[PDB]
Parts: C-alpha cells; sequence; structure tokens
C-alpha cells in the first residue's frame, strides 16, 4: 500500500496567544522529507515548513516543527488571529505524495490558472497554468485538487529539465499533463471524467535543483463533473 | 576453352560463392538481431560493415565472371565494361581499406576515453577515390568486352606494380604497425594477461590477410610484370579465381575475437548485498 | 582475371 | 540532526556517517569524519582498517569488451580502525563524539583530510546497455576487519559506501563577460566586426543564459546563418591531456546581417538533459548509484595549481558562429561559470519507494 499520513489534532478553537500543538503521524519510515503547508480559508496554500526543521523564508520564527521518528510536531508559542486557517502535513520522498486532510484552526510570483468549470461525466476538459516571475526549467510543476470533505491529494507533476511525468495511482493514464516551455505554462487535459473528478484544482510550482516543499501556489479553479449543465 | 576446366572452375566459383554467402549472411543476421535486441556497438559497426561490404563483394563479383565463364563470351553494351569493372574492383579495394579503418579505430580505442561512423566513411571514400585510374586503364574490345585491354606499354608493367603496392605494402605494413604500437601494453605500472589475446588475434589476422591475398597477386605479377607469362595451362586457371578465400573467414576471424558475437553464435547453433540506513542523535 | 588479361575460355 | 548508517553483510562491522556530500571550498576541504561500530565478539582478525579512495573508472570497454574495473586509483588513503592506534591521536569532531556517546566503545572514529586540487565527483553518461557500476569519478569509503592491508579483500568480510564532493558558485560576481572579433576577407577593405556579451559570469543549472550579440557587416558579402551552441570543454587526464568535446545546447537562426548593416539581438539558451540523453558519455555531476543527477557542474580549481590534475576538468562555454555567402565561417566565444546555488541541505533525490 501507499504511504499515508494522519492528522490527529483536527479540532481546536478558542486559542489566543497560547501553545498550539499539532501532530502528524507517518504510516511508514519517511526520514525527513516532510513539509507543512498553510492555506487560508478560501485562499491558496502557503509554505510553512520543509524537512520539519527548516523554516521557510518569510515565515515567523514563532512557528516551529520537529521530527520524532515518523511522528511530526508543530508548535505555536502564541497563536495569532491570522493563523486561524487550514494546516497540512505531507511527505515528499516518494511519488505519489499526498496531503492529509487539512488541520483547520477555528475562531468565532504569478501563477494564473484557467479552463475549469462544469462538465458532464465521461468527457475531456482543459486547464492551464501560466507562470511568470521565475524560470520554468528551474522548477517542476504540479497539480493538486481540492475535494471538500476529502484529504488533499497531489495528482500531477512534470519535470521539464528531467522531462518526466508523474501521476497518482487513481489517475494513471487518465489525464494528460504537459507544459509549453516557451509560453511558460502547464497544460492539462481530463480524459474520461467521472464523479470523483469533482474538486477545486490548484497549481504548484516546485524549485528543481533539489526538491522541497512547494513554495508558491495558484488560486485554483473549480471543476464540477456532473450531468448538470 | 577447356571444357572440363570450364566445368571445374564454374563448380569452384559457385561453391565458394555459396560458402561466403552462407557465412556472411548468418554472421550479419546475428549482428542485426544483436543490434536490434541491444546496442549498435561501434565495435560491431565495423564488423557489420565488413559483412555488408563482403556480401556485396560476392554478389557484384562472382556473378559477372560467372556470366563470362559460362557463356564463354560477351553479349552486352560497351558501358557495361566500365560498370562491371568498377563494381568488381570496388569490393576488393574497399574491404582492405575498411579493415585498415577498423584496425585504426581499435588502435586508438586501446585506451581511448569516451568519444561521442566517420572512419567507415573514410574507407569508403578513399576506395571510391582510388577507383579512378581504371577509367583510363582498361581499353576497348578487339569482340568480347574489353579484351586485350591495356593502360599503356607501361600499363602492364608499372600500373600493375602500383596496384600491388597500394593493395599490400600500405595495408599489411600499416596493420603491422597498428598492432606493434600495442607493444606498450604494459601501462599502469605493475598490478596493485590481455597480451596473449592481443598477440593471438593480431598474428591470426595478419597471416590470414597475407596468405589469402598472396596467390592471386603473385600470379598477377608473374603473368603481367614478366613478359610472355610462363604458364597458360590448367594450374593457373583455377588459382586465378581463388582470392576470395578470406571472404568466408575474415568475418569469422573477427567474430572469434569478439566474445559477445561468439557466445551469441554458439547459443544460436540451432537457430550478497546490503542497504544504507539512518538514525538520529541528541543535540548539545 | 579481375584486373588482368584473363585467358579466353 | 540525523545520521546515516550502513550495515556490513557480516553484521560484525557497521559504519556511521553524518552527511553524504562534502563541500569543496577548494581553499579548505570538509574533514571527512565517520565512525565504525565493531563487534569484537564475532571479530577474529584482531585488526580492522577503514580506507578512503578517489577513483576514476576505466573507459567502457577493456580488451575489446566492456565490464570490470581497471579504474586508476587517483588517490587512496588508509587508517587503522580497531584496535585504535594509540600513537594516532587527533582532535575528534563534535559529530564524532556525539556518535560515540550514542553508540559506545564499539564505535571507533576516523578522519580523512582530502587534499585540495583533486577532481570533482563527476560521472559519465552511461550507455543504455551499461549494466555494470557507473563509469566516472567518485570517492568511496570502505571498512573491513583484517589483520593487515595486504590481505585479499573478502566480500563476506567488508563494506563500502560511495560518496561525492561538490563545489558551489561564488556569491561575488565577476566582470561581465565580453568577446569580439574582426574578420576581414580578401574581397573587401572594410571589416566585419562581431561582439557577444553575457550578463553574468555565473548561471544556475536550469535557469536561462541570455547573450547580447551585435554584428556590423560592411563587406560586400552577406551573413546568412547563425549557429548558437552552449558547449562543454571537458579535459580528461587519465594518461595525459584529452580535451573531449560535446556541445549540449544549440539553435539555428536564419537571421541575416546585411552588408553595411548592424544587428543587435538577445539570444536565450538554457541547457537541459532531455535533449542530451542521446549524447552518450556526456559529463554529468556526481551520482549515488544510478539516480539521474543534473548536468555536470563547472569544475573550479585553485589557481595555484597548474591545471595538471589527473581528472576531468569541466568548463562551459557559448559559441556563436556566423556563415557568409559563397574561408567564410566565423566563430566567437564566451565562457561562463556553471554551478548550483548556495547549498543549505543534503541531496534528497526523489524516487518511488
Amino acid at each position: 500500500g501507499d504511504i499515508q499520513m494522519t492528522q490527529s489534532p483536527s479540532s481546536l478553537s478558542a486559542s489566543v496567544g497560547d501553545r498550539v500543538t499539532i501532530t502528524c503521524r507517518a504510516s511508514q519510515s519517511v526520514s525527513s522529507a516532510v513539509a507543512w503547508y498553510q492555506q487560508k480559508p478560501g485562499k491558496a496554500p502557503k509554505l510553512l515548513i520543509y524537512s520539519a526543521s527548516s523554516l521557510y523564508s518569510g515565515v515567523p520564527s514563532r512557528f516551529s516543527g520537529s521530527r520524532s521518528g515518523t511522528d511530526f510536531t508543530l508548535t505555536i508559542s502564541s497563536l495569532q488571529p491570522e493563523d486561524f486557517a487550514t494546516y497540512y502535513c505531507q511527505q515528499y520522498k516518494y511519488v505519489p505524495v499526498t496531503f492529509g486532510c487539512g488541520t483547520k484552526v477555528e475562531i468565532k510570483v504569478q501563477l494564473v490558472e484557467s479552463g475549469g468549470g462544469l462538465v458532464q461525466p465521461g468527457g475531456s476538459l482543459r486547464l492551464s497554468c501560466a507562470a511568470s516571475g521565475f524560470n520554468v526549467y528551474s522548477s517542476s510543476i504540479h497539480w493538486v485538487r481540492q475535494a471538500p470533505g476529502k484529504c488533499l491529494e497531489w495528482v500531477a507533476s512534470i519535470s521539464s529539465y528531467y522531462g518526466y511525468t508523474y501521476y497518482a495511482d487513481s489517475v494513471k493514464g487518465r489525464f494528460t499533463i504537459s507544459a509549453d516551455t516557451s509560453k511558460n505554462t502547464a497544460y492539462l487535459q481530463m480524459n474520461s471524467l467521472r464523479a470523483e473528478d469533482t474538486a477545486v484544482y490548484y497549481c504548484a510550482r516546485s524549485r528543481q535543483f533539489w526538491y522541497s516543499g512547494l513554495d508558491y501556489w495558484g488560486q485554483g479553479t473549480l471543476v464540477t463533473v456532473s450531468s448538470a449543465a | 576453352r577447356d571444357p572440363l576446366l570450364a566445368r571445374a572452375e564454374l563448380a569452384l566459383l559457385s561453391i565458394v560463392f555459396v560458402a561466403v554467402a552462407l557465412s556472411n549472411g548468418l554472421v550479419l543476421a546475428a549482428l542485426a538481431r544483436r543490434g536490434r535486441r541491444g546496442h549498435w556497438a561501434p565495435i560491431h559497426v565495423f564488423i557489420g560493415h565488413l559483412c555488408l561490404a563482403d556480401l556485396a563483394v560476392a554478389l557484384f563479383q562472382v556473378l559477372p565472371q560467372l556470366a563470362w565463364k559460362a557463356t564463354d563470351r560477351f553479349r552486352g553494351p560497351d558501358a557495361l565494361c566500365r560498370a562491371v569493372k568498377y563494381l568488381q574492383m570496388v569490393g576488393m579495394y574497399a574491404s582492405s581499406y575498411m579493415i585498415l579503418a577498423m584496425t585504426l579505430d581499435r588502435h586508438r580505442a586501446i585506451c581511448r576515453p569516451m568519444l561521442a561512423n566517420r572512419p567507415v566513411l573514410v574507407a569508403w571514400a578513399f576506395s571510391l577515390l582510388l577507383s579512378l585510374p581504371q577509367l583510363f586503364i582498361f581499353a576497348q574490345r578487339n569482340v568480347t568486352d574489353c579484351w586485350a585491354c591495356f593502360a599503356e606499354p607501361w600499363g602492364r608493367r608499372t600500373y600493375v606494380t602500383w596496384i600491388a603496392l597500394m593493395v599490400f605494402v600500405a595495408p599489411t605494413l600499416g596493420i603491422a604497425a597498428c598492432q606493434v604500437l600495442i607493444f606498450r601494453e604494459i601501462h599502469a605500472s605493475l598490478v596493485p594477461a590481455a597480451v596473449a589475446k592481443t598477440v593471438r588475434m593480431t598474428l591470426v589476422i595478419v597471416v590470414v590477410y597475407v596468405l589469402c591475398w598472396a596467390p592471386f597477386f603473385l600470379v598477377q605479377l608473374w603473368a603481367a610484370w614478366d613478359p610472355e607469362a610462363p604458364l597458360e595451362g590448367a594450374p593457373f586457371v583455377l588459382l586465378m579465381l581463388l582470392a576470395s578465400l578470406n571472404s568466408c573467414t575474415n568475418p569469422w576471424i573477427y567474430a572469434s575475437f569478439s566474445s559477445s558475437v561468439s557466445s551469441e553464435l554458439r547459443s544460436l547453433l540451432c537457430c550478497e548485498s546490503c542497504t544504507t540506513a539512518s538514525s538520529s542523535l541528541a543535540k548539545d | 582475371c579481375y584486373f588482368q588479361n584473363c585467358p579466353r575460355g | 540532526t540525523r545520521v546515516f548508517k550502513k550495515a556490513s553483510p557480516n553484521g560484525k562491522l557497521t559504519v556511521y556517517l553524518g552527511k553524504r556530500d562534502f563541500v569543496d571550498h577548494i581553499d579548505l576541504v570538509d574533514p571527512v569524519d565517520g565512525v565504525v561500530l565493531v563487534d569484537p565478539e564475532y571479530l577474529k582478525e584482531r585488526r580492522v582498517y577503514v580506507t578512503l579512495t578517489c577513483a576514476f573508472r576505466y573507459g567502457r570497454e577493456d580488451l575489446d569488451v566492456l565490464g570490470l574495473t581497471f579504474r586508476k586509483d587517483l588517490f587512496v588513503a588508509n587508517v587503522q580502525s580497531f584496535p585504535p592506534a594509540p600513537e594516532d591521536k587527533k582532535p575528534l569532531t563534535r559529530l564524532q563524539e556525539r556518535l560515540i556517546k550514542k553508540l559506545g566503545e564499539h564505535a571507533y572514529p576516523f578522519t580523512f583530510e582530502i587534499p585540495p586540487n583533486l577532481p570533482c565527483s563527476v560521472t559519465l553518461q552511461p550507455g543504455p546497455e551499461d549494466t555494470g557500476k557507473a563509469c566516472g569519478v567518485d570517492y568511496e569509503v570502505k571498512a573491513f576487519c583484517a589483520e593487515n592491508l595486504e590481505e585479499k579483500i573478502h566480500k563476506r568480510n567488508s563494506v563500502r559506501l560511495v560518496i561525492r564532493k561538490v563545489q558551489y558558485a561564488p556569491e561575488r560576481p565577476g566582470p561581465q563577460p565580453t568577446a569580439e572579433t574582426t574578420r576581414q576577407f580578401l574581397m573587401s577593405d572594410k571589416p566585419l566586426h562581431l561582439e557577444a556579451s553575457l550578463d553574468k559570469e555565473i548561471y544556475y543549472h536550469g535557469e536561462p543564459i541570455s547573450v547580447n550579440v551585435h554584428v556590423t557587416n560592411n563587406t560586400n558579402k552577406t551573413v546568412k546563418k547563425i549557429k548558437i551552441s552552449v558547449r562543454q570543454y571537458a579535459d580528461i587526464c587519465l594518461f595525459n591531456t584529452a580535451q573531449y568535446k560535446c556541445p549540449v545546447a544549440m539553435e539555428e537562426a536564419d537571421d541575416t546581417v546585411a552588408p553595411s548593416s548592424t544587428f543587435c539581438k538577445v539570444y536565450t539558451l538554457t541547457p537541459f538533459l532531455a535533449n542530451n540523453r542521446e549524447k552518450r558519455g556526456l559529463a554529468l555531476d556526481g551520482k549515488l548509484k544510478h539516480e539521474d543527477t543534473n548536468l555536470a557542474s563547472s569544475t573550479l580549481l585553485r589557481e595555484g595549481a597548474n591545471r595538471e590534475i589527473l581528472g576531468i576538468i569541466v568548463s562551459y562555454k557559448v559559441k556563436v558562429k556566423l556563415v557568409v555567402s559563397r574561408s567564410s565561417d566565423v566563430a566567437v566565444e564566451l565562457p561562463f561559470t556553471l554551478m548550483h546555488p548556495k547549498p543549505k541541505e543534503e541531496p534528497p533525490h526523489r524516487e518511488v519507494p
């Protein structure tokens, strides 16, 4: 079976300026290639930690993380109002890589994407991510999808410099991925769509020279595959 | 015009033709299946070129004098003289030059590091270029195509010697120098073997080359350089069509040294480890 | 015979 | 942090190292320190040695057939492992003592001071049929319990670990590179001038290289075609100089520089292995066993040495060739440094489990 992560502290609220503890449990030996992503409700994910020990650039030092075997500890000395959002843990040493169901805390670069919308099941549909501000050959490009009430899953990855394609198990040979180097854009075609394909799709840019946690994301586009028109 | 001699020579020519045909065909088939099922090893780029060139030798040479020695005459146009003589001498010359080229390539590659089809082009071009003087050499007929043909009064006494020089002295002595430069096989100081294989293949190739090409050109000189050629009888007639002896063997000569194709043809007779791991530690 | 005066058969 | 181990087949010996790669600052070298867990219970040879080698593999085929390793030992060094030499006293590094306290007395340390001016960990692009160990340049540490050095290495009683060392781009840019030529023909008086310029001396693997090129043609003939080639001078020094040549990136421009005309254009070239897999034997950076690395990094040597190092020297250049209507071909050249950004971590190469 494929490697799973589990997010225990799903529920937490009414915490202000206090110790906030999050644990992610790895179903298998994954060493250190693990990262934590911040996504504001209704927004794009933002890179918090990679390797569980390396703070990302532009991140407050008050956030911290650590590894204890296959368990992984997220520490907040003092919670802030802007930190009430969705949190994700994910290994990045074995393709396919998958996110756990996001950890939501509750209180009382250019990556443009297009192509999605409504579609009937059993069809093909088009998406694209134009990237600007950086260099395509210097990174890999990835497709993740947001299914509500479902753990986030990476679905697609393209390596321009290596020229390789990577897909999830459920999507092998079901979708076509590509990228125009010249236009600096990633193209996507959904062949034989079904009900499981209903999700909100997000664009992720790697940084090729060595793989790490995804840094910058696109706002995403909805894709509802249903008989409704 | 001897009937029994004609029958015997036709039999000999057909037998050697079919022998070289079968040998070269099976060798080239093995090479093609290896290249399709694996690498286009340049080691073999040449042995395959040897196969193709030598099978072309068989096809373009044996059939013409087959046509003459069977029909005992000529029944065609005049430019067919030029065409047939060209397509005949081309194989003889090109085979020798491509042997030269492969020897040179191996000679450089005795210790050559990585270097990412040229020398085969070199050999082919050099052959087609040396194919020039035969234009003004062969003369006209005086019934059968281009009989009593002579380049000049010195054509039968200087051009023949130049042919002999260009076909042996540069080739055989050149390849001789080729292996003798491996004499400096002892590199890398002492050990912290191959000499036997090197010398054993070099000796074999050089001796087969010289011995196989000896009789045709020796009788060539004793019949051309010497006025009033001493022998016109039976012993000369058969031996003047036996130079293709190495054709069925020289590809085998190279294939024997190649442990890859040798094991391939012998199979086609009927055709403790560990793991890296990781741990943690205590800070401070 | 190839490049020399071959005896006539 | 974390530490890597490798367990020997016999289980009597085990090796513990901190980081797989070592930064070659050229001026100094990372001290390569590790430890060996030893089992005297099953040990019988009463002596253990650990040795570190740097070796470049013999090229592909040997005696008209490929396989086996006649690699030349570029540099080998040895050290006692167990029992430790009392005469050998050296200041242990912090990682060494950390591993010692974690494991105990059966862990015995060792340090290797790699001298500067040694070849970078460079690999050669294997052929698709190459099934043996990869050909190229690499370091290898190894452990084995034996009474002395002479004894035949017994594969049931030893262990090996291959390693690589890396260099990195200086943070200080050099002068902006320029080149120019003035080709004149016998047919005309006025000259044909050409100039090329690159923005910075340094580029990172996977990011574009932009060249500003200007041409001034006053001769009677006309410039017809443009060849642009990101190329690589690789020097081989197994026996002597061997500057084997293979370009990595090209493009053809059907642009034209008219007589008495000026041409000013920016050309963008960015190397990538995809269109270079076919170029068998193309130099690449170091590999662990067979994981697809990136392109070969620009070897950086200390200027004090006279560049005689018995190893592959890797330097990347860009070549601009202009062709004139029907000697007419003209070439100009500009070299550029090519190394990775500033390191911060290990090389976590990504692959399926």
